[PDB]
């Protein structure tokens, strides 16, 4: 009745796919920093809030782990080439999680849900105008590759048990989630927050911290000190996300 | 200067919307239209965008090439997406009458499966509709609305493919995986021999039977745990139209009924039939 999908080994084995992975993934990544040049009222500060708010809606309905990270890629590639107000940040940010959510949910968040987090003033027509607008300029090109997708891959890449997984990859998502809130990651390519996250995780859980970093960029074929420092940065975050 | 392609046949209609065959009435050029039928844009629609927006990146020959998709608007708004015209299906393609065509078929088949299964794709409804041939003979793969990103832990559809081509393990209500697309491959395979489905069942216990007439009933190591339906519910039976002896061989690997034993796309394109 509600099956859930299953470890394919035939994916996760498959080099090729891991491959055609770190190939899509720059595409996906958006072109500069927005606050400069293209964005004038929208500041870096407004876009941690709206962040931490769609994540509560995340949360809150429990939406799968990649509806957040996905909605905030909408979010970022829309505000690299649409100049907005900060009156619409909400709406805009409403609509990346829908998106996000029809896309990767099957019982996917509704038009009338987001009006239980949006305030009172924002309507389901709008919702649903902002939708076909963000759609537009995103090209409709929603399949984005996220830090996520590789969590799996890396993952089977490590000889720790599928048991004794189960932490790692908790406390993983938390730094996924947290990397989506901080504008400092929004350029850094998905495989290197994804290998980035499970570094921190697997060290704050405690065969050493070089090998590993080795392992992880040997895995998708990044340089290590640019691992290294990305997993530094991702740790200094998480303790300064005051 | 703007140029309107003009809908001068339909070729298919479902819940979906309706697929038109057009043309632009000064260039004389075709395309296809496939129309879009608290709320907001539907699930399907914006599914299967996505997925050839992310598949376009690689001009794939054996994919249908979504061109451009438009949104137009009065209260309901219409979306329109457009790809490249191919002339006919594989149904279409086979009666117009040699063996050898099937095999450079299947190898088309079998390089654009693999192009998604690579590409972490599940089609989820391969049917001799949706698998389309050029006037020369370049097989297009189609119809990508059931289709999704396969993600390790994500929830799945529980009820997926037409029943002809539905794979047991779904028919019994089992988790599923790129397997079900192989299932599907095999039972097209067969049908270009055929020309005539080779499952053609009444019901979803139908179909596992007349299933388990041909490929035989598995045994209990075989038999998938997560079901309710066990396999005492199933009469005894054993396996065994004019192909060749390798071809029967990677015909039965394609329809193994454990789906980790089911030969993979990229497997079957190694065979030696091929
Ligand atoms: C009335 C029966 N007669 C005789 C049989 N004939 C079959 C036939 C079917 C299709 C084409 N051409 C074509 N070319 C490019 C494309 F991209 C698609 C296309 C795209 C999509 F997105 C689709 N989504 C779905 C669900 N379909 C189905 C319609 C397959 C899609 C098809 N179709 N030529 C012939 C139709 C006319």
């Amino acid at each position: 009745h509600a099956p859930r999908a299953g470890p394919d080994p035939r994916l996760l084995g498959d080099q090729r796919v891991l491959q055609s992975l770190l190939r899509l993934e720059e595409r996906y990544v958006p072109r500069a920093s927005y606050f400069q040049c293209v964005q004038r009222e929208i500041k870096p500060h407004m876009r941690k809030m709206l962040a931490y708010w769609m994540l509560e809606v995340c949360e809150e309905q429990r939406c799968e782990e990649e509806v957040f990270p996905l909605a905030m890629n909408y979010l970022d590639r829309y505000l690299s080439c649409v100049p907005t107000r900060k009156a619409q940040l909400q709406l805009l940010g409403a609509v990346c999680m829908l998106l996000a959510s029809k896309l990767r949910e099957t019982t996917p968040l509704t038009i009338e849900k987001l009006c239980i987090y949006t305030d009172h003033a924002v309507s389901p027509r709008q919702l649903r105008d902002w939708e076909v607008l963000v759609l537009g300029k995103l090209k409709w090109d929603l399949a984005a590759v996220i830090a996520h997708d590789f969590l799996a891959f890396i993952l089977h890449r490590l000889s720790l048990p599928r048991d004794r997984q189960a932490l790692v990859k908790k406390h993983a998502q938390t730094f996924l989630a947290l990397c989506a809130t901080d504008y400092t990651f929004a350029m850094y390519p998905p495989s290197m927050i994804a290998t980035g996250s499970i570094g921190a995780a697997v060290q704050g859980l405690g065969m050493s911290g070089d090998e590993l970093t080795e392992l992880l960029a040997g895995i998708t074929g990044t340089e290590v000190d640019c691992l290294r420092a990305c997993q530094e940065q991702i740790e200094a975050a998480l303790r300064e996300s005051l | 200067a703007t140029s309107r392609y003009e809908p001068v046949a339909e070729i298919g209609v479902g819940a979906y919307g309706t697929v038109y065959k057009a043309r632009d009435p000064h260039s004389g050029h075709f395309v296809a239209l496939k129309s879009v039928r608290g709320g907001g844009l539907p699930i399907s629609t914006v599914r299967e965008v996505a997925l050839l927006r992310r598949l376009e990146a690689f001009e794939h020959p054996n994919v249908v090439r979504l061109m451009d998709v438009c949104a137009t608007s009065d209260r309901e708004i219409k979306v329109t997406l457009v790809f490249e015209h191919v002339d006919q299906d594989l149904r279409t393609y086979l009666d117009k009458a040699p063996a050898e065509t099937i095999k450079d078929l299947m190898r088309q088949f079998l390089r654009g499966l693999d192009f998604l299964h690579a590409n972490c794709i599940v089609h989820r409804d391969l049917k001799p509709e949706n698998i389309l041939v050029t006037s020369g003979g370049t097989v297009k793969l189609a119809d990508f609305g059931l289709a999704r990103i396969y993600s390790y832990q994500m929830a799945l559809t529980p009820v997926v493919v037409t029943l002809w081509y539905r794979a047991p393990e779904v028919l019994l209500q089992s988790t599923y995986a790129t397997p079900v697309d192989m299932w599907s491959v095999g039972c097209i395979f067969a049908e270009m021999f055929r020309r005539k489905p080779l499952f053609c069942g009444n019901s979803e216990a139908d179909q596992l039977g007349k299933i388990f007439d041909l490929i035989g009933l598995p045994p209990e190591d075989d038999w998938p745990r997560d079901v309710s339906l066990p396999r005492g519910a199933f009469p005894p039976r054993g396996p065994r139209p004019e192909m060749e002896e390798s071809g029967a061989q990677l015909l039965l690997e394609m329809l193994t009924f454990n789906p980790h034993k089911r030969i993979s796309a990229f497997r079957a394109l190694q065979h030696s039939y091929l």
